[PDB]
């Protein structure tokens, strides 16, 4: 989900510092700047560190994993007892670890959010740069290092 | 035709619901505001309050203004006025906006645009969603909810 | 505190001059408890049993016999934590609007912190009385685009598991029907044995006029509002039943007992609005300040509330 | 604590709410005390 | 796909009346339950739960465990279920039983026998007979009172 270290079945080592960030339970972003918009939004499903969607139908709109041109933002946080998601406006732009289609990313190369709002290899609709090779968390989870900044 | 016109009056009016009471022309600012929101003031030229604006030159004897347009030199939206001074508040098209708008002489969800006058309109290059219905204030002026974030490739 | 910050200490002297939520008429003193929980929910256990079958005959020799369940329940109330920013003069700005008649922008509707701060709260207030009456929150009149809340936020109108009555569109106008759907309800009302308690009767103003007319030759001295009286002293054990009459409700009428034992309002002790320390400075005049305020905690037993709705059609 | 007791000066912004919502109920108290249905 | 309600109930459940209380999803055991029943306990694979299971084997590493299944497979019926520890209590095919039991998505007195998936449905190998009518408890998942005694011949 969002928090999967507990249900560790062991304790961890915390005498290293190096390689101990790449993991899903870090929220937000890598570099973050004081005047940095966030727009906070209920949502439906797991938009959990990736690009959404406003949903309108009677209730007020929501907010879904999504991508193209109906992308909105970027989710970066949750949470669970509200259902409540944390999103950076696409005018805001943005540098963190995102949720990626599958492990043939590789640096440098422009990048799109599909309509599950994950990352994929590519005209564009986004500025999308990745700065790190996909990595491999869960047998079908993988991040990627991403600076989103804006549209093309 | 102006942002809050004043005039007394013999009786007061009297408020019953506290609901459907900001759908009045004289509700400046936007429906939700960050404090890290930029805004900028410009001299204005015409009337462009509540409408989108676009960056005007004259013969170089007077500084540059901003006057209601749309199209391809859209710059921002105005959001508030001061008639005192002659300053538009603008919010620059770099940065999201949530409010009313005036809207064309709808429905929720429909995509929309900025005409030649700076007015909203149903559909291309900029981000522009309605989140509810037209609202009719006079016989020439309606406002709609709308959220403006940022522009569109091609 | 009060010689650094000039917000705090407006806020101390102007907090007398919000008045008080309407919502208190409609519980008793016993019925509201605070709960020192700013957002987060708070969970109670329940017991109950149920036979399985009938009962088994005990002649000669049998080992098979019919069982008596267990279960439980785990009744759950969410609380959540809501904010609103508004806008005022900054504190040393406000000598160069001081008018003499007022303190203010008339032209760009600015105002000093204790009365923007006053306002609003009022305004909160009555958002906060129409959420615990009827369990939603909206601030249109058509009712649409409601805030999506958390499960189990209930208000007195939309508490599920309770009497609903309808009135038919062609029988709008006459009392008669009305009461019968009322009668119907109050006899489908479970109270069980805590009945001997005071009863709140809510109506709108249509309805509130139509309770005056003579019964129905129409009877010269009593009044439907008499007959209901009676009615509704008939299952509370002829204890004090009061009526209340609210702008908010539209052709509904809303009938519960003011007893703690079957309803309880549990709300949080930030619900009403306070003042948020963060304010917003710029180079301007212009200063921005933030008030939180708790939603939940109304809690009610199954059938006990009879909710009556009047069709307009 | 309360402010209704003039004598009561709040140290931070914490003892300040906490006061508010003292008042708050304090004031609920005596509505019902004041209330003759 | 939980014995006991997933959801918080949003109320105080109404202690009245004491008729018609039965009908829920966690009334675990039998109607009529004897002191001379047999009962086992056994690794659940997947949410048997008031299902036929059969038992499941694999490369042997580990024990065997049962599932939902029915016809030929039968082995017996599920009728409580640990979820802490992942046990689930069976009842043998030969010790007869009687309770409410899932029914395939009904009168007393029909004839049924169990699918692939563990339900109940009208008719061969198993005897068993409802007692009852179709109880719907959610959109696509209903019960039934139900006798099985043994396996019938042919």
């Amino acid at each position: 989900m969002k928090n999967p270290q507990h249900d560790a079945s062991l304790l961890s080592n915390s005498n290293e510092f190096r390689d101990k960030n790449v993991e899903f339970f870090a929220s937000g972003g890598t570099r973050t700047s004081k005047f940095d918009k966030l727009e906070n939004h209920p949502f439906l499903g797991y938009p959990y560190k990736r690009g959404v969607k406003r949903v309108i139908q009677h209730y007020e709109p929501h907010v879904e994993a999504g991508g193209g041109e109906d992308l909105y933002g970027i989710c970066i946080d949750i949470d669970e007892f509200s259902k409540t998601a944390t999103i950076v406006p696409i005018t805001n732009n943005f540098e963190g670890y995102l949720v990626a289609k599958d492990s043939t990313v590789k640096v440098k190369d422009k990048l799109i959010f599909n309509k599950d709002g994950a990352l994929e290899k590519v005209k564009a609709t986004i500025n999308a740069t990745a700065l790190t090779d996909a990595k491999q968390i869960s047998n079908e989870v993988y991040l990627v290092k991403v600076a989103v900044f804006g549209n093309k | 035709l102006m942002k809050n016109p004043q005039q007394d009056s013999g009786l007061l009016s009297n408020s019953i619901d506290f609901r459907d009471q900001n759908l009045i022309f004289s509700n400046s600012g936007g429906v939700c505001t960050s404090s890290k929101d930029k805004i900028e003031n410009y001299p204005a030229k015409g009337y462009p309050y509540k409408r989108g604006v676009k960056l005007s030159f004259g013969d170089g004897t007077t500084e540059l203004e901003v006057e209601a347009g749309g199209g391809d030199d859209l710059y921002g939206v105005c959001s508030d006025i001061d008639e005192f001074s002659g300053m538009a508040t603008v919010i620059p098209i770099t940065n999201n906006f949530t409010g009313y708008l005036t809207l064309k002489k709808v429905n929720p969800g429909d995509k929309l645009n900025f005409n030649q006058h700076g007015e909203l309109e149903k559909v291309k290059s900029v981000n522009a969603i309605a989140l509810s219905k037209a609202h009719k204030l006079t016989e020439d002026l309606f406002i709609v909810l709308a959220s403006v974030f940022g522009n569109r490739a091609i | 505190l009060f010689d650094e910050n000039y917000y705090a200490k407006a806020v101390a002297n102007i907090i007398g001059e919000v008045k008080d939520p309407i919502m208190y008429k409609w519980f008793s003193p016993d019925q509201i408890e605070d709960v020192d929980l700013q957002m987060g929910y708070q969970k109670t256990v329940k017991w109950d049993a149920f036979l399985n079958a009938n009962p088994t005959t005990i002649a000669n020799e049998v080992n098979t016999i019919s069982t008596i369940g267990f279960s439980s329940e785990v009744v759950r109330l969410n609380y959540l934590k809501l904010q609103y920013k508004f806008r005022h003069l900054k504190q040393t700005s406000e000598k160069f609007y001081t008018s003499d008649s007022y303190i203010g922008d008339i032209n760009n509707n600015l105002l000093p912190f204790a009365q923007a701060y006053k306002l609003a709260s009022s305004e909160i207030i009555k958002l906060i009385n129409h959420f615990v009456l009827t369990g939603t929150v909206s601030i249109q009149k058509d009712g649409k685009n409601q805030k999506r809340l958390l499960p189990n936020m209930y208000g007195l109108l939309n508490m599920p598991e309770q009497i609903k009555e309808e009135v038919a569109s062609g029988d709008k106008d006459k009392m008669d029907k009305i009461f019968e759907k009322i009668e119907a309800g109050l006899s489908k009302l479970e109270l069980g044995d805590e009945f001997s308690t005071p009863m709140m009767v809510i109506v709108d103003p249509a309805t509130s006029l139509k309770l005056v007319k003579p019964y129905a030759a129409a009877s010269s001295c009593e009044k439907w509002e008499d007959v209901l009286i009676q009615t509704i002293k008939a299952i509370n054990n002829r204890e004090d039943v009061y009526i209340e009459t609210s702008n908010l409700l539209k052709h509904k009428i809303l009938i519960y007992p003011l007893n703690s034992e079957l309803i309880k309002f549990k709300p949080s002790k930030y619900m009403l609005p306070t003042p948020n320390e963060q304010v917003d400075k710029d180079s301007t005049d212009v200063a921005h300040s933030y008030i939180d305020f708790v939603l939940g905690g109304l809690l009610a037993t199954r059938k006990t509330i009879l909710q009556v709705n009047i069709k307009q059609s | 604590a309360s402010l209704l007791d003039s004598n009561f000066v709040p140290i931070n912004f914490t003892e300040f709410v906490q006061a508010i919502s003292n008042t708050y109920k304090q004031r609920r108290i005596q509505f019902y005390e004041n209330l003759k249905r």
